């Protein structure tokens, strides 16, 4: 239908372009996973190993945007690189104009405003791929922040994205009233890495090598992605259930 | 497939083979007929000069682009003007600038991408002409063969337009002769009259349409006719 | 369906039919290799001899870029070449302003954003090649292939074209016998067995083989087309085991 | 001579209880030749009033502008134009032409219409907001002005007595300047009406 | 002018003079100096005039904007960032020199800005014409952590000594105290020299000492429909 | 004014004064002008205050996004970045700028991009008014791969003797210490020095 | 409106037999005082050129960026390229005078005096001169600056003709170059004691002999005399 | 093609000249005042609620019980503080001026209630 494609408003008044952004922002599969620590904020996503004919490291999925704030990507590969460009030049543009480090809040505001822009534009197609900023934010501290392919953006205690997102959502909700806070517990940076990696594998069932995950480590003053083999330090212990 | 798909240069079949691209190669069918062939030291082309009628004069389809340059034309005659008048144009471009004729491998490389631009647009005409360009640069005399699509070829020989089954079959044989051939202008000339006569259907062997170009280490760009065309018919 | 009639639209497939179609051009094109060696890189490619009016090595395909990135397309060759050139004026940009050589995955980057434009607008016809290019720049050697879709990642190997399947296979022995990569002088001989055996099902048309390579040990990380006895050696070396 | 001195003129306001008073004098020249006895430039704007000194041609200019701005304001808004909204609306524009500012010097004379509040502001070329309530001058002679309306005033002047303090401070500085001195005319505004009195005083 | 800046812990105090003059006439007795940027960010001008007022108001906006855009008290730094590069592109013709002051969550900040472009901070800074002034007593008395208490005092003597000395410095001293979690407490007129004195003798003129030629009344007022 | 960097063994030493003159008046004594463009590449500030800030702002955004998109610049990089804005506004904007950073690979690095706008890469670096009076103090001290705490005192004998001379050097002498160790701040009083 | 800030000094230059011969000491004063005392002012592009740049070092590395883009272009596009349309001094020379005559129209020049020195395809020497304002010659012996007046008439002596070319061997070009530099150190405070020399001739290609020093320093004349005492 | 604003707007607000103001603005680009309006889902139940009620005479102090209770019949799981924004415009707070010490300067006429503050109001009702 013509109904289908024009970028104006739909019968319906909601858009069918909309709807098929959605759609694809589960194509890839990736399941990711981002929780608040106490004073860490620790986003993680599976590493797909692929034939030798790449190399496995490089595949990622997890992105250094500016000092702090990480950024990972669910939906197609190309159009997440088209959107990572935005972003990383904002939180330069930000610090010229105004002379301090971006926070994170604001640094979301700007893309759900551009995404909007897209739809008013006739011969752009909107992008179809899922931001979600992690950071030791500047004020706030711990922030997680989800960005969805309409433009609709709202804030998290914590988060996981994919088709299986769902088995992910219960473990931690029931945790986090058990617990009565909405911290991962342990002020200690290394020990609630461990945590997520352990929830991760609780919720999907399938264990996890240090080749099929990535995990990147929000402290102060920098983001930063672990070696392959610190993840198999906490694995290990794990590992034999 | 009339309109739909591939009915506009961004829409793709399937496939993905644009349904245009043969039609402009089919303008070069429908196009007068040309017989471009060289040596290492000459590049010769040979080109019937169509009319309308009697009165009407036998109107030349080769075009002296510069000095040391030429060019003929099958198919769409809009689009060979554009493409010709940039051809004049880089080649001063670079002998003002740079000092340096323009070399003929290095212009066919910027006249791809002209091409190719139009394919890239919404809308716009992707260039619906063929032209083969000789050429003596300091890499001695080429032949090149542009096409709609916007690919160069350096070949020894090659042939455009109308019947080109028998002008093809007689440069294959010949081959191995007119390459060895060098140093002798008016034997290349006479290789490639011989060679026009197989496509035709003896439409004319007349010295009145017959117009026959030479670019080389020897001769500069001369246009050929009459009875400089006499000699070697 | 309309979405294939209005480039530019969000199929609810959630990839535009067009650009789907663009990347099976890439296969009509001919089998092009790359091989990521220990200290460099080879490319490699399979240039059909249409007949004997053709003439040898001067329409070739394998391009030079900067001074140090080697370069080979598969699929339209208009689309390639425009796509090749538009390469040397970013990279033109790049010397200009911060006065070094584009490292291989900023020219990747910068080649990404300019596809990505050209198919989230209706105006602009998607690109319909996949370009292998790489070689020797600061951070050494690099194997990178930028698919039309506009992703791209680092590779250990390279192959595309109809025999890429053929070349996979063989591929695959380079690794098992060095993760360090095959010695760059060893692998132009590999190389040409890859191309030759890929050229028995691309037996239709004569071929011409055409290697390049940028290495650090017998290059000093500049690009050059390997030619002369080399390359008429390789051709033996692969003769030889396919009898 | 710098473009607003050819023409000078001179303009004097004071607050009174619950009034306030515009004043000029009528003597236009262009340097030695005098060119009018009888030349006015207060001019209003609803119950607001503003004088304009300087330069005679930008004063028209700047007439016919604010005159323009102020219709629109009182339209789309839909109530009268207020001073304090007034004094902000003379700044902008003066500002806009930094390099060759107009060669003006504006004077706002009128009562918020919600308060009774007698309100006076000036200013120069340049768009300075003068916010003295005491009393406020302009023109070339500006500073003879000051002198007499720093002396004269006295915090508190019934209307009746307030008309005469104006207009012995305009009348002598006429007289000590050269581009014043033919007639005068002073502008005693309430908030009920004005009356507007044509002063006999000596001349050339 | 003179005007002073000086951090105390817990805050910072800003303080300059009312009295404003227009050549060697003093143009107003009274109008404050102290221009809000937002209400913890305040800053006080000299240069010209004009400019001062004008950059403030129009800067004024885009800080308002941020504000609100950002659901965030914006930094010091950030007004400070913003001023400078305005100024600096018409290469100082736009001559706004200005302290620039403030408390934000980030903490206290004191720092000074020029037309041409170049910052400093300062623990202690002085302004205007009067700068060398006010200065010399920041310098002979201040010490280390200054009490709110004692940077009040200090502040405003040192306002005096540009006072007595600078002929443009006079009247009234304004000052605003901007303390960390904390409404900015203007002390208007914290000081007073003296004041206008009535003139000995009255200068009341009997009616019809002015005469009146001719009179018209103007009526402003809305004429009947009928 | 006087500002200057000196290679040594390990790394680089950036030095500088602080005081900072308007005429006569000494409008500001403590003036920081060791002004971090990237984690170990700082910068040293001379010439027209108000022009060198801004630059330094520029570059600085732009070699951020250099290090996200393209990996991290080197010290070369920064150089050529400084240069190029210098060199187009040479005439309008006056700088006397520094850029000096540290790699582990080629330890410490001093180029300096005087107002004409060039970059030369030298062992040691002098600018401002006080690099008259040293220039040949230092030819004859220089010392190539020497001891860190022998590169702490010669800046400190070198500076004293610019003090002397030129009334409108001294303050502070403030110094960022690029090793591979990170980013290390010393303060040194003109009580010190200038009796030593 | 470009105005000299930083500054360059003479470059000699002559024609002979079977190449030709640049020389240049390498400077890069900042006016009276000497800041850079290496500043390597003779930039070869391959073995076919050397281009002397002397004036503004500023523009001198604008030129060289430009040049590094240069030999890029050409290797774009026929790639087989080496000897046919592949670069030529006279290539160089034309592009340099065109975009500098551009830059004087436009009041603003790149304020430098080149002189491009080079063995063409042909065998034929070239040497042909360009400045800012965009004058053009070409001569047997061609200085600049300083050298115009000093260095020119002792080339003078030995090519003073078209004819003389073929008798000047390379080794007496060669004496010819190195005595006059020395000349050049002695009288002109510029001129450093370092200096570089390169010789571009046919059969051997480029000998690029760096790092020479001027020795024979002359005192035998400055103990004569004491003046008045 | 630009869609119109996917959005309808109530702007209520005081100023001094015209008293408190209630507006709707329509994505069209028309607006009007009212005595009372409601959109949503709900709006055809709410705006006769209203009416029963209340009248503009009446205090505001009635309005805020009086809205909670209407938009109470909208959804009735949870009507809990933290799900329902609450705000006024009304009075002055010469509190949140934010640099006192000058009085004339209107302090800000919004001030939006926080959850306890509506838990408050829920007792009310």
């Amino acid at each position: 239908g013509y109904d289908r494609h024009i970028t104006i408003f739909s019968p319906e008044g909601r858009l069918y372009q909309v709807e098929y952004a959605f759609k694809a922002t589960n194509q890839t599969n990736i399941n990711s996973l981002a929780v608040r620590g106490k004073d860490c904020t620790v986003v993680i996503s599976q590493k797909k190993v692929p034939d030798k004919l790449l190399d496995p490291t490089t595949v990622s999925y997890i992105f250094c945007i500016s000092r702090t704030i990480g950024m990972v990507v669910n939906g197609p590969i190309p159009d997440a690189r088209n959107a990572a460009l935005r972003a990383k030049a904002e939180a330069a543009e930000f610090r010229y104009k105004y002379g301090y480090d971006m926070p994170c809040d604001v640094l979301a505001k700007r893309m759900a405003n551009l995404s909007q822009i897209y739809t008013q534009r006739a011969y752009m197609r909107p992008l179809g791929v899922i931001l979600t900023f992690v950071s030791v934010d500047e004020e706030l501290g711990p922030s997680i922040y989800k960005t969805d392919p309409a433009g609709y953006y709202v804030g998290y205690k914590a988060t996981a994205t994919g088709p299986k997102q769902q088995e992910i959502t219960t473990n931690l909700e029931n945790h986090f009233k058990k617990s009565k806070i909405d911290h991962i517990n342990e002020e200690s940076w290394e020990k609630v890495v461990e945590f997520a990696i352990t929830h991760m594998i609780d919720a999907l069932g399938t264990e996890f090598s240090k080749n099929d995950l990535e995990v990147g480590v929000a402290t102060k003053d920098k983001f930063f992605t672990l070696s392959a083999e610190n993840i198999e330090e906490r694995l290990v212990a794990i590992a034999e259930q | 497939f009339r309109n739909n798909y591939d009915g506009d240069t961004v829409t793709f079949s399937p496939t993905g083979r644009l349904f245009q691209v043969e039609y402009a190669l089919e303008a070069i069918k429908q196009g007068s007929v040309t017989v471009g062939l060289r040596s290492n030291t000459h590049a010769v082309l040979v080109a019937l000069k169509r009319n309308a009628d009697e009165l009407s004069s036998y109107q030349k389809k080769i075009i002296k682009c510069d000095e040391h340059m030429g060019l003929s034309l099958a198919g769409l005659a809009p689009d060979a003007r554009v493409l010709s008048n940039y051809l004049r144009q880089q080649c001063n471009y670079s002998s003002l600038v740079f000092n340096r004729k323009l070399a003929v491998e290095r212009a066919g490389h910027l006249l791809c991408d002209k091409a190719q631009k139009n394919t890239q647009s919404y809308g716009g005409r992707p260039y619906g002409v063929g032209l083969l360009i000789i050429g003596y640069d300091k890499s001695g005399a080429h032949l090149l063969e542009f096409q709609p699509s916007g690919n160069v070829t350096e070949l020894y020989g090659t042939a455009i337009g109308a019947r080109s089954q028998g002008a093809k079959t007689y440069l294959e044989r010949t081959l191995d002769t007119f390459i060895k051939i060098d140093g002798n202008p008016d034997e290349l000339i006479k290789a490639g009259v011989e060679a026009i006569s197989q496509s035709l259907r003896d439409e004319s062997l007349t010295v009145d349409n017959l117009s026959i170009a030479i670019v080389g280490k020897d001769t500069p760009f001369t246009i050929y006719d009459g009875e400089a065309v006499a000699k070697y018919i | 369906t309309g979405y294939d009639l209005s480039n530019s639209v969000f199929s609810p497939d959630g990839r535009n039919f067009q650009v789907e179609y663009a990347v099976k051009a890439v296969e009509n094109g001919t089998t092009s290799i790359g091989i990521k060696c220990n200290d460099g890189v080879v490319f490699a490619v399979e240039k059909l001899i249409t007949s004997k009016l053709l003439v040898p090595q001067k329409n070739v395909k394998i391009q030079v870029v900067d001074r140090h990135i080697g370069c080979v397309y598969s699929g339209l060759i208009p689309d390639g070449r425009h796509l090749v050139n538009r390469g040397r004026e970013e990279a033109a940009s790049f010397k200009k302003l911060y006065k070094t050589p584009i490292p291989i995955p900023a020219f990747a980057d910068r080649l990404g954003q300019y596809v990505q434009a050209h198919t989230l607008y209706n105006s602009v016809r998607p690109f319909g090649v996949s370009t292998i290019f790489g070689g020797v720049d600061k951070n050494g050697a690099h194997l990178y292939m930028l698919e039309p879709s506009g992703s791209y990642w680092g590779y250990k190997g390279a192959a595309t074209g109809k025999g890429r399947q053929s070349a996979k296979a063989e591929l695959e022995k380079l690794v098992d016998h060095h993760p360090e990569g095959l010695s760059a002088r060893e692998a132009v001989k590999q190389a040409a067995k890859i191309i030759y055996l890929a050229h028995e099902d691309n037996k239709e048309k004569d071929f011409e083989l055409e290697i390049s390579w940028c290495s650090l040990s017998e290059t000093n990380g500049l690009h050059k087309f390997v030619k002369g006895d080399l390359l008429q050696e390789a051709i033996d070396f692969a003769q030889k085991e396919i009898n | 001579s710098d473009p607003s001195s050819i023409n000078g003129g001179i303009v004097v306001a004071m607050t009174g209880k619950d009034c306030v008073a515009i004043a000029c004098d009528l003597r236009l020249g262009s340097q030695s030749l005098g060119v009018s006895n009888k030349f006015e430039k207060i001019f209003h704007y609803g119950h607001v009033f503003l004088g304009i000194t300087g330069l005679a041609t930008d004063v028209t200019t700047l007439n016919e502008m604010f005159r323009y701005k102020t219709n629109l304001y009182k339209l789309k808004e839909e109530r009268a134009i207020e001073p304090e909204t007034f004094t902000q609306l003379v700044s902008s524009s003066l500002y806009e032409r930094r390099f060759g500012p107009y060669f003006v010097g504006p004077v706002v004379a009128g009562i918020n219409s919600k308060s009774g509040k007698p309100f006076i502001a000036g200013f120069d070329l340049i768009g300075c907001i003068d916010e003295a309530k005491d009393f406020i001058v302009s023109g070339t002679a500006s500073d003879q002005l000051f002198g007499m309306c720093e002396s004269l005033y006295e915090p508190n002047l019934e209307p009746e007595d307030l008309f005469e303090t104006i207009s012995q401070a305009l009348l002598n500085a006429a007289d000590r300047d050269a581009l014043s001195g033919w007639g005068a005319v002073v502008y005693i505004i309430k908030k009920d009406e004005v009356v507007k009195r044509y002063l006999k005083m000596r001349q050339d | 002018t003179t005007i002073v800046g000086v951090k105390f812990n817990n805050g910072v105090v800003i303080a300059a003079d009312t009295r404003s003059t227009q050549g060697p006439i003093v143009a107003d007795k009274n109008c404050a100096k102290l221009h809000r940027i937002s209400p913890k960010i305040w800053c006080a001008g000299a240069g010209t005039a004009a400019d001062t007022e004008a950059v403030t108001q129009l800067i004024g906006s885009n800080i308002e904007l941020h504000s609100l855009y950002t659901s965030r008290e914006p930094r010091v730094v950030s007004a400070l960032q913003m001023l400078k590069q305005h100024l600096f592109k018409y290469q100082g013709h736009i001559g706004a020199y200005l302290i620039v002051a403030g408390v934000d969550p980030t903490g206290s900040h004191l720092f000074s800005i020029h037309a041409h472009g170049s910052t400093d901070v300062g623990y202690y800074l002085s302004l205007g014409s009067g700068s060398l002034a006010a200065m010399a007593v920041l310098e002979s008395h201040w010490k280390q952590d200054l009490t709110k208490e004692e940077a009040i005092k200090l502040a405003s003597d040192a306002i005096q000594a540009g006072i007595w000395n600078d002929l443009g410095s006079g009247s009234n001293v304004d000052v605003c105290v901007m303390e960390i979690g904390k409404d900015a407490e203007y002390l208007r007129n914290y000081l007073t020299p003296n004041v206008r004195e009535e003139k000995q003798k009255s200068y009341k003129f009997p009616r019809g000492t002015t005469a009146v030629l001719k009179e018209s009344i103007v009526n402003i007022c809305d004429i009947q429909e009928e | 004014t006087s500002i200057m960097a000196v290679t040594f063994k390990d790394g680089v030493i950036l030095g500088a004064d602080s005081r900072t003159t308007t005429g006569a008046y000494i409008a500001n004594r403590v003036t920081d002008k060791l002004t971090r463009v990237h984690d170990k590449i700082w910068c040293c500030r001379s010439g027209s205050a108000a022009d060198t800030q801004a630059i330094a702002d520029i570059v600085q955004y732009h070699l951020e996004l250099y290090t996200s998109q393209y990996g991290t610049p080197s010290t070369e990089t920064a150089a050529s970045v400084f240069k190029e804005l210098c060199y187009e506004n040479k005439d309008n904007l006056t700088a006397g700028i520094i850029v000096a950073g540290y790699d582990d690979k080629n330890k410490g690095e001093v180029y300096t991009i005087p107002l004409g706008g060039s970059v030369h890469k030298l062992p040691y670096a002098i600018a401002g008014s006080g690099s008259t009076f040293i220039y040949g103090y230092c030819d004859k001290n220089f010392r190539e791969n020497m001891s860190k705490e022998e590169t702490v005192d010669f800046i400190k004998h070198s500076l004293s003797q610019a003090i002397k001379w030129d009334g409108s050097s001294g303050g502070v002498i403030r110094m960022v210490v690029l090793t591979a160790a990170g980013v290390e701040r010393l303060i040194f009083y003109p009580d010190e020095y200038e009796q030593l | 409106t470009q105005q000299p800030i930083v500054t360059g000094t003479s470059v000699i230059s002559m024609k002979y037999d079977n190449g030709v011969i640049i020389a240049a000491d390498n400077l890069g004063s900042y006016g009276s005082l000497l800041r850079f005392n290496g500043v390597e002012r003779l930039i070869p592009v391959g073995d076919n050129t050397v281009v002397g740049i002397s004036g503004d070092i500023s523009d001198m590395q604008h030129i060289e960026r430009l040049l590094k883009d240069l030999v890029t272009e050409n290797a774009y596009d026929n790639p087989l390229a080496d000897a046919e349309e592949a670069l030529e001094p006279s290539y160089i020379f034309e592009y340099l005078a065109t975009v500098m005559y551009q830059r004087r129209s436009k009041m603003n020049p790149l304020w430098n005096a080149i002189i491009v020195a080079g063995v063409q395809s042909n065998g034929d020497q070239f040497l042909r001169y360009v400045n800012l304002l965009g004058v053009t010659y070409s001569s047997p012996t061609l200085a600049t600056g300083f050298g115009a007046h000093m260095a020119n008439p002792l080339l003078r002596k030995v090519v003073d003709r078209e004819s003389d070319i073929p008798k000047t061997t390379v080794q007496v070009a060669e004496e010819a170059i190195v005595n006059a530099m020395r000349v050049l150190y002695y009288r002109d405070a510029r001129s450093s004691r370092n200096f570089s020399l390169a010789i571009i001739d046919k059969n051997t290609g480029l000998t690029f002999k760096k790092n020479l020093q001027v020795e024979n320093m002359k005192w035998d004349f400055a103990k004569d005399i004491k003046g008045y005492g | 093609g630009v869609r119109p604003f996917g959005v309808s707007l109530l702007i209520a607000g005081h100023d001094e000249f015209n008293g408190f103001s209630l507006y709707q603005v329509d994505p069209s680009g028309s607006y009007f005042p009212w005595k009372a309006t409601a959109i949503g889902k709900g709006s055809v139940a709410a705006k006769t609620f209203l009416e029963k009620r209340w009248n503009d005479e009446l205090e505001l102090e009635d309005a805020i019980h009086i809205a909670l209770l209407t938009l109470k019949e909208s959804v009735e799981g949870e009507f809990n503080g933290d799900t329902i924004e609450l705000a006024i415009i009304g009075d002055e707070n010469p509190d949140l001026l934010g640099y006192t010490g000058i009085p004339t300067d209107k302090g800000p006429r919004f001030r939006k209630l926080t959850s306890q503050e509506i838990n408050d109001r829920l007792e009310a009702l």
